[PDB]
């Protein structure tokens, strides 16, 4: 009695994706990941100019880009061998950060939020599925039902100025965004000005005004009624992270600390046990066993018998971990909002003073909603302290040349989780270029030994009571909030 | 207050030229969304998915033909018979599945529209995504419209992105004309089909670093005074509006922070590269 659905496009997610899911006796019993369409950014930046990469790379995504060209000239200043100035640190911090709350922001409301909230009837919000198990179908009293679906929607629309004021932040010192000019080898290109850095945190805090009074409570809110969300969605619970936001110039410390959870062990983070499978990937490998992304190879083969993906499949001791802020709350273990801390307790009877103490809850649908609004207040509360810190007039750039040859590696967290640039230089040129990116570690597929990506394990067991409605299913790949371009690239 | 129907669809694309456009001011993506256009289809941000997104986008296709505009953001793979991009999966009268590629959604789609628009540089003119070392055959649309022999009004607003005052300015100028064609007549476009409004200006000519520049004062670095012709500024090649426009609700540009990359420009980016290195 087993029934197959297919989603493709699943929309509201960045790119191409189609999920796959066998459902028996009311619940996804099997389930396949895929990404449908490539470009091979790997290949495009072979021969170029290796300063050329921080532009290049950032058209892998346009939601993220400001991550991605934060990778390459930290991959750049390895290989180049400069050292950033603390202003130029601290600037392109504030230049990322800013992103990170449009990112998040974006994703919960425009990506995430059409799952819950009942939009007007004009599209985009409609069509949308007739039995949609929405905020006004689920809250039984139905002036209550009324006024938390407007409560939400109109969040949902004021958030969409709140993301583009975001942006006007994030071109402060960036130049534009998307697709950032600010950030390069040796630093940053604009020194910020006492007057610039006034205007970015009068925007800032009409921004964190928003999650605090706004953002937050609706979260929690949310969660209150749909308290079976925390108890689905789960997958694999290793999580891995690569620290992000270093808040001194010997990148000793973050932000979100670097570390790995494994079958409920914390371990550090060791770059040298990443590699990638392709056995169910589109992609050639000249040898079998995973490559590691320093030896990384992009040959991709759409007729690769078995395969049905062009997401590669990373491995880290050849375990499947996901990656967001879900990772990176988990393995930092910060203290909870005073928001969350109130709201836990008045709405759940939940004691939590540090993230852990969601305890399995974190590992869910609405866990993954939870540790992203959480880590929007936390990164809010960094960006508050970096407007301090910032030093107007104080250099943001120093020179560097091309090396004839040489290799670096640019880690960092993309809103979506943990990404690496790998960049090997020859004859002053790019020999290879290796990226490992964040929705890569969670919407892949089978690795060569057949366990399933993150993505696809989290599925298993997510309740389809109503296969011609099957919310869940898109609910749970949403809470990932993933990026296809990123992905595949 | 009749909105244009829109049906916006993404192929070798990054989404940028979406979330340029959700940047737009005067108007602002709400009023555009609930007042200027009706967006009916666009993967990133509408309710439904799978089967009932693709069965309201053909059922719009359809009820508006010769009446919708065709949003084009990212390239038209070629290679591997199209398979480098993948946007959907259709049901037959059967129970049985097809995979869609971007060049069969683009064959079908473009002769039922009104008017295709390519936005950004991707969909203008290749891109990224068709740039050398690329083996995806990467195409734009009008390079695909031209294999194909598809005879359909096509307007590119390239740039990557392109600024949101753009794509809404070229979209509400075509709108209009569509409503009143002799009152508003089409915009004159350029050989590359791309508006004047928007692209007659060289970035160079229109600079405000034009004084430093005539005076051989060079910014050393990018933190030193001058113009930033030797740190790789490609604002003598590009032909845009950015100098008066700026960028980000009038926040910054390419310019005063860093340099121009020429984005807007059909040879984008192998023709502009090395960035940082001087035209
Ligand atoms: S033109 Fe640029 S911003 Fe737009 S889809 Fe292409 S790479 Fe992205
Ligand atoms: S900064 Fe660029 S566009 Fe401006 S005058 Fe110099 S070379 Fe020309
Ligand atoms: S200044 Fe140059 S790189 Fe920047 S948006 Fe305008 S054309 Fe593109
Ligand atoms: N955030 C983000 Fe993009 C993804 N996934 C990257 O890296
Ligand atoms: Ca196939
Ligand atoms: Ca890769
Ligand atoms: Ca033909
Ligand atoms: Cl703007
Ligand atoms: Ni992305
Ligand atoms: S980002």
């Amino acid at each position: 009695g087993k029934v197959k659905i297919s989603i493709d496009p699943l929309t509201r997610v960045e790119g191409h994706l189609k999920i796959e899911v066998e459902v028996k006796d009311g619940k996804v019993v099997d389930a396949k990941c895929s990404g449908g369409m490539f470009r091979g950014f790997e290949q495009i930046l072979r021969g170029r100019d290796p300063r050329d990469s921080s532009q290049i790379v950032q058209r892998i995504c346009g939601v993220c880009p400001t991550a991605h060209c934060t990778a390459s000239v930290m991959a750049q200043d390895d290989a180049f061998g400069v050292k950033v100035t603390t202003n130029g640190r601290i600037t392109r911090n504030l230049i990322f950060g800013a992103n990170y709350l449009q990112s998040h922001i974006l994703h919960f409301y425009h990506l995430a939020a059409l799952d819950y909230v009942k939009g007007p009837d004009v599209s985009p919000f409609v069509p949308r599925y007739a039995n949609a198990d929405l905020l006004t179908d689920r809250i039984k009293d139905g002036a209550k039902a009324d006024a938390t679906n407007t409560y939400g929607l109109n969040q949902y629309l004021k958030a969409l100025e709140i993301r583009r004021i975001c942006h006007e932040m994030v071109a402060m010192f960036g130049g534009r965004m998307p697709h950032v000019q600010g950030m390069v080898v040796g630093g940053a290109t604009e020194i910020p000005t006492a007057d610039k850095v006034a205007e970015y945190a009068a925007r800032f805090k009409e921004v964190q005004k928003f999650v605090i009074e706004e953002y937050l409570p609706l979260i929690y809110t949310l969660g209150s009624v749909y308290t079976d969300l925390f108890e689905t969605g789960i997958g694999w619970k290793n999580v891995i992270a690569f620290g992000v936001f270093p808040e001194d110039d010997d990148y000793k410390t973050f932000l979100l600390k670097p570390g790995v959870y494994i079958d409920g062990k914390d371990e550090e983070f060791d770059s040298k046990l990443v590699k990638e499978y392709v056995g169910h990937s589109f992609f050639d490998h000249s040898a079998p066993g995973g490559l590691h992304y320093s030896v990384g190879e992009t040959n991709p083969n759409p007729d690769k018998p078995g395969a049905y993906s062009f997401v590669k499949a990373p491995r880290y001791k050849d375990k499947p971990c996901e990656v967001g802020p879900l990772a990176r709350m988990w393995v930092q273990n910060p203290e909870l909002s005073p928001v969350g801390q109130k709201l836990l307790k008045e709405l759940y009877g939940i004691e939590a003073k540090n993230f852990r103490d969601l305890g399995d809850k974190a590992f869910s649908i609405m866990g993954r909603h939870v540790a992203r609004a959480e880590e929007t207040w936390l990164t809010a509360v960094a960006v508050e302290k970096w407007l301090k810190q910032v030093q107007p007039g104080a250099e943001t750039y120093v020179k560097s040349e091309i090396p004839d040859a040489a290799e670096g590696t640019g880690f960092t967290e993309a809103p979506r989780g943990a990404l690496l640039h790998y960049l090997k230089i020859k004859d002053k040129k790019i020999e290879n270029y290796q990226i490992v990116s964040a929705t890569l570690w969670n919407a892949n597929p089978r690795d060569d030994m057949g366990q399933r990506g993150p993505i696809e394990e989290a599925l298993i067991g997510v309740p389809v009571p109503d296969i011609k409605n099957p919310v869940n299913v898109g609910r749970l790949v949403r809470s990932y909030d993933p990026x296809l371009g990123c992905a595949v690239h | 207050a009749k909105k244009a129907p829109v049906i916006w669809v993404q192929g070798q694309g990054c989404t940028g030229c979406s979330v340029s456009l959700l940047n737009a001011v005067h108007p602002r993506i709400k009023e555009i969304l609930l007042d200027v256009i009706s967006l009916e289809f666009h993967p990133t941000v509408m309710a439904s998915e799978g089967e009932m997104a693709l069965a309201h986008m053909y059922e719009i296709a359809e009820k508006f033909n010769g009446n919708f505009f065709l949003l084009v953001e990212g390239a038209i793979p070629t290679a591997k018979e199209g398979r480098y991009c993948i946007v959907g999966e259709t049901l037959d009268a059967k129970g049985h599945h097809h995979e869609v590629t971007m060049m069969e959604l683009i064959r079908d789609l473009a002769p039922k529209s009104l008017a295709t628009v390519a936005v950004g540089t991707c969909s203008a003119y290749g891109g990224i995504p068709a740039a050398e070392g690329n083996v995806t055959g990467s195409k734009s649309v009008r390079d695909f419209f031209a294999d194909e022999k598809i005879e359909k009004l096509l307007v590119n607003v390239p740039g990557c992105p392109p600024h949101p005052d753009w794509m809404v300015g070229t979209l509400v100028a075509a709108w209009s004309h569509v409503l009143n064609p002799t009152e508003h007549p089409l915009p004159e476009l350029d050989d590359d089909g791309r508006p004047l409004l928007f692209f007659g200006d060289n970035i160079h000519e229109n600079c405000p670093y034009l004084d430093k520049y005539d005076n051989s004062e060079f910014a050393e670095t990018f933190t030193k005074p001058g113009c930033k012709a030797e740190l790789g500024c490609k604002g003598p090649s590009t032909y845009a509006d950015c100098a008066k426009r700026r960028w980000n609700n009038g926040i910054n540009w390419c310019v005063e922070n860093a340099v121009c990359i020429g984005c807007v420009e059909p040879d984008f980016p192998d023709g502009k590269s090395p960035f940082y290195v001087a035209e």
